[PDB]
């Protein structure tokens, strides 16, 4: 009654009526999805038939009971996934033969303690989840003392309230251990005083914890010695939400070494906590869903070196001069927006996409303030006028403007300074080319894609002369109707050319002479009757063709090239399923 | 049928779709009026995927002449709004999520969508909702 | 010989090297322009014949010499234009025999004096013209008095440096003339106390008159007493400016009573002169080509009804809360303003064109504060989000996106609210029609501007079932390629459909056979090979019926409708240049 | 033909177009620095036309690869910025109009642009510059 994914490999077996683990499956198979069937009890030996068994989901199968020696064969499996069970009490022996897990996910399982959970011999766990359970203490068992690959573990939606010096004893006397540890959505109420003195996390997420901004106060106090790598703070829409949100409340943080912080959703929202002095340090800021309206606050000493600014409010773009920040991330932000000039010496990466984003005089060094940009993504905005090409933004090696509306950009050589440029992507931007040097100086370029666009009399014209180390080039959708003479007899490198979905009424060989390295060559959805010009002169290095969704005219008249399709069979692909019209 | 309220404006409804009918309790207080509320809206289900990942396909109707497909995420898979998108497969999700519009103006008669929730790293189809408006 | 534009009407006759009036040459002519040949000296009764003549131009004809009564039986002619003759003096009875001029043209011809100028015979003349002349009196002479249709004298660049009382006396006399003066280019730098107590102007042009700021500000206090409906004021680019523009050299303003205020370029600019009080009372304020860098403290008892800022350098959207502003112009922008929020209750005209405007969440009553709204145009501009069916806007009659990127209008039905509008332009929006629905609710509609757009799967769907009063509807450059049954059905006032420059293969005959009313049918620049259904079924009422630059297969299966070409051949246009292909 | 002019990144000259030869006297003070610029441009002729709404098509070629028509404005008809456009035909013209740019990075080469000169309002051609510039 199973469903065959992969054969001899995958199985899903999620709900039917099973009341047992099926044994017609094959004894090879590495994934195995049993949940939301009514299992109630895993007998012993169970899955013993299953040797190679890489991905066990046992998910809301009702089991109450674990027996001994359950798992014995399953010397492979990485993951095991018991979800909400109400396996109230696992005995010693629940995990036997569990030699290689890596993964242990035990979610609503009604388990109250990590103490007497069974799980000191799983020296191979990397991850441990146990988040919507009874879970009353934060105390880290001394067992981990054999959990010696654990990275991450999961304290999600539990009952702990307090977290004391003995509660990360274990920490404090290894501090070799790279631990992460979610401790989002339990009551925390206090943190006993130096409980932190002496420990190191990477990850210590901290969201939706506490209902008063006093509490959440006093606590962030008694973070004092924590070493994070990365501090996530804030809290939910659908949940207990903070009244005030004061800047004063992250006082605490000046206590403790945060290299990454994060904010996410915050219920009430001022723009001077991003600005709180306590921040300084941190090397990279993070603002997620935040109610921020405007970013014009930052003091030039704050150390940040990269801020990322994600499906929050900004009104306005906020006027940034840091001396250190090397990368900018903002996007998704609601609205529209009009870029304004900032000041960034060190800046070499800048996303701004998905904004709605309005630009009136791109591009060059006098809108950025740096020298060492090579990443710039424009995508996913709105109108971005071509006033400048980039004089100052020559280390420019990715450029992105993807389904943004570009205006002026075949008024002159918009990428002329752009030497050392090597993807472009100008894609579904409305761009008719109606000027051969479009492309001038991009000499360095390796991936050009322009699909959805148009040319001038729908003729593909000379504009690809100095961009020689092109190895991918996509003009699909450009509704052509029409290829120039030499146009591609430069490109010696390419090795992809998407053509397709245009209104190509033919082919002809001359063009592709000289493609010395084309492997793919796609002409699918087009008008495409036949090929004219020696058949002879289509590279020999040509593996995948496609011809797919075309109007050939089956007859006799051009019989040169429907003969073309012996030799270079495994070459043209879906060959045998291609029709006549 | 599974559950419908009237408001000043609207009478909504909901049922399970045709081919897909995996179970949830979902409702709204209060009752939507099209031209503009405030409220909440109340989930209780057991999710058949992971939620990190949540959006909606909706297929939507105005007297028999469609929308072209309208897709709503609701979690991304990173620093996400609601608790719910941290849910695993098999886990117990009941939660009330607020919502606020002010409320454009529709035509005229009668609504038809339906709402297929997806797990975006899987394509799974997790549940799907058929929606009756009258308006 | 001279180039003939018109049959027995119209000749042009420049740089010809003629010496004389072109006896050989037809006498039958109402217009003849034989600007730049040497004439020299103009010869009397030279027009004697020609009597049909209404317009007649003589600019540079290098003549000397106006010989007594050389304007003989010329008595319909209305137009005289003289500019750049030499002639210095006129000798009494100069315009004798023109009874029935209106327009007299006299630029750089060295007049010296208007008091001896012989045109004081007649009584039909409205505009006088003697800019670049040797006026170095601003006197206006009693012979005015019987010139009572005069209502335009153009006194520019001429050497006029005070005005007195006295000049102006025939004014004061004559409260019932209709008089408006251009005095640019004028070095006045002298008006005498009270010269303009009790005189009424209609227009006067003050231009680039003064060298000194101080000269100014004098000069604006002795306008003290005037009437103006339209005062005129500022410099120009290329000529003489002052160093200091402050709203203080304006305080002469206050005296003088002010229908329409227009300011002109001006060399400095403070944006706090929009604010000053003594234009208060003003009804049109105007601006064009002023360095305004912001407009934000404008008092609320200022008398507004109209503000036009054309060409001028805003910053930020103007914040307006003016409660009797009916018309509201900003168009021409420097920069890339975004649109903010306004509070105009009056309002009933909007023009924001052509500033590469963003404009999230159009649109609806709380973006503007008005429920008058008539006319909206946001034609030539950037990004704009659609988020609302314009609820509280339903008054609008004009609305013109041409050219902006309109965003999400097909994801809802964005006009609905619209059941006035009577013309409606989203052409080379980048629409992509998605929904039939996209113009529900549009009723009244008539025009229909839609080109350079798309549809889906490049098929002209039934978006039209309910804009029964459309009566021009135009989907050229919209890629189309197929008609959807039954589209125009519905259309039976339609006068003018163009679809022109689409993919169209064929014409069918039943796609047309209800529009009763249709007159033009543009199918020019396609792909059609013929046309199929019932021919005869046509509309009746067609007359013009473009199907040149197609190509027609003159194959003997498209028999019937080559037949039909011939015998339908005085509708079809230009039906004698069509080749078949 | 005409005139000649040479600066640090440009040297710059004109003739009348071939076949339209209309006399203007125009020079530009300093001579262009392509990279950036300020100053007058002094134009002395007698226009066979009224300048009310005068604009230039502009026809650019590099290294005889050529750009789009640029049809660039200067008289619009309503409160111009400039004296030359109140003058009509036959009227001497003697002005210095000023100039700045702040310069775009130009693809070194040679340069030819023939300037239109329009009377928009009639359509009529008043004068045609052939240009050279060697950057
Ligand atoms: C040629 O370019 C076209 C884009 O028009 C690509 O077409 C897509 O093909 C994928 C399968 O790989 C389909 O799922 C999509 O329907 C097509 N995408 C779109 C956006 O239409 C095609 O993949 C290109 N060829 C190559 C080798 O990349
Ligand atoms: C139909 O639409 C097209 C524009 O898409 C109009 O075409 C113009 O026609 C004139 C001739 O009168 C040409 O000189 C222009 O070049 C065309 N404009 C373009 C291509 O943008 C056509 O005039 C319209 N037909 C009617 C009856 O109005
Ligand atoms: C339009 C189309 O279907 N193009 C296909 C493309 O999807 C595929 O990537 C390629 C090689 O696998 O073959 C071709
Ligand atoms: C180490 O794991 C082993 C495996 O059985 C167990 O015997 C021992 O008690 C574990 N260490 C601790 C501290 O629990
Ligand atoms: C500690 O573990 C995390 C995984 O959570 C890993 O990304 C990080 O690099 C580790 N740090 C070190 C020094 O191994």
């Amino acid at each position: 009654p199973c469903i065959e994914v992969v054969p001899n490999i995958t199985y899903q077996c999620m709900d039917q009526k099973l009341s047992k683990v099926p044994d017609d499956i094959p004894s090879s198979t590495k994934n195995i999805d049993l949940s939301f069937n009514p299992l109630k009890i895993l007998k012993s030996y169970s899955f013993s038939n299953f040797s190679e068994l890489q991905w066990l989901d046992l998910s809301r199968c009702e089991i109450e009971t674990i027996e001994d020696k359950a798992w014995h064969g399953l010397h492979h499996l990485s993951n095991l996934i018991l979800t909400g069970n109400p396996i109230q009490s696992f005995s010693p022996g629940s995990f036997s033969g569990l030699t290689s897990l890596e993964n242990l996910v035990a979610v609503e399982t009604k388990l109250a303690s990590l103490e007497s959970f069974p799980i000191g011999q799983l020296i191979t766990l990397k991850k441990l989840n146990v988040a919507h359970n009874f879970i009353h203490s934060c105390k880290l068992p001394a067992y981990f003392s054999n959990l010696t690959n654990l990275v991450h573990v999961d304290l999600s939606y539990n009952y702990i309230q307090t977290i004391t010096v003995n509660d990360l004893q274990f920490l404090r006397e290894n501090p070799q251990v790279n631990l992460s540890l979610d401790m989002s959505l339990n009551p925390i109420d206090f943190i006993q005083d130096q409980a932190f003195q002496g420990i190191k996390l990477h990850e210590l997420t901290l969201r939706g914890n506490f209902n008063s901004s006093n509490i959440m106060k006093t606590c962030l106090q008694n973070l004092a010695g924590l070493h994070v790598h990365r501090l996530i703070l804030g809290e939910f829409k659908d949940e207990r939400n903070l009244e005030i949100f004061e800047p004063s409340i992250m006082e605490g943080l000046c206590d403790v070494t945060i290299d990454e912080f994060r904010l996410t959703y915050t219920n009430d929202f001022s723009d001077d906590i991003v600005k709180f002095h306590c921040l300084a340090n941190v090397s990279a800021m993070s603002l997620a869903g935040v109610s921020i309206k405007y970013l014009e606050d930052v003091p030039k000493h704050f150390k940040w070196q990269s801020l990322s600014i994600i499906r929050c409010q900004l009104k306005q773009f906020p006027t940034l001069d840091l001396p250190f920040l090397k990368s900018l991330t903002l996007t998704m932000n609601k609205g529209s927006i009009s870029f304004k000039k900032v000041a960034l010496p060190s800046l070499s990466y800048l996303d701004l996409s998905r904004n709605a984003l309005s630009f009136s005089g791109c591009c060059s060094y006098s809108d950025l303030g740096t020298n060492s940009l090579r990443h710039l993504d424009l995508s996913f905005n709105g109108a971005i006028i071509m006033s400048a090409n980039f004089m100052g933004l020559e280390e420019l090696q990715h450029l992105d403007f993807q389904h943004s509306t570009l205006k002026r950009v075949t008024e002159f050589s918009a990428f002329l300074s752009l030497e050392k440029l090597l993807y472009l992507d100008i894609s579904y931007t409305n761009t008719k080319i109606d000027f051969d040097g479009i492309f001038l100086g991009l000499t360095s370029l390796n991936t050009l894609k322009m699909a959805g666009n148009s040319f001038k009399d729908n003729t593909l014209s000379n504009v690809f002369a100095n961009t020689t180390n092109l190895t991918f080039l996509d003009l699909s959708k450009c509704q052509l109707e029409q290829i120039s003479w030499g146009v591609f007899d430069t490109l010696h490198r390419l090795q992809l050319l998407n053509m397709s979905h245009n209104n190509l009424l033919f082919l002809d060989s001359s063009h592709y002479n000289q493609l010395y390295s084309l492997s793919t060559l796609d002409c699918s959805f087009n008008r495409i009757e036949t090929s004219k010009g020696i058949l002879q002169h289509f590279p020999k290095s040509l593996a995948f063709f496609n011809l797919t969704n075309n109007s050939v005219a089956c007859i006799c008249e051009h019989q040169k090239f429907l003969q073309w399709v012996k030799e270079q069979k495994q070459f043209l692909v879906n060959v045998e399923q291609m029709t006549c019209a | 049928q599974q559950w419908f309220c009237n408001s000043s404006d609207a009478i909504i409804s909901y049922s399970y779709c045709d081919h897909l009918k995996f179970p949830i309790s979902i409702s709204s207080e209060p009752c939507i009026r099209l031209r503009g509320t405030n409220g909440f809206v109340h989930v209780e289900f057991i999710p058949r995927g992971n939620l990190k990942y949540l959006y909606f396909n909706l297929f939507i109707s105005v007297n028999s002449i469609e929308l072209p497909k309208r897709k709503e995420v609701l979690c991304h898979g990173h620093d996400d709004d609601y608790s719910f998108c941290r849910a695993l497969k098999g886990e117990t999700v009941n939660t009330s999520i607020p919502f606020s519009f002010e409320g454009i103006l529709f035509p005229k008669g009668h609504y038809r969508c339906v709402a297929e929730a997806i797990a975006g790293d899987t394509e799974e189809k997790l549940f799907c909702l058929n929606f009756t408006i009258i308006h």
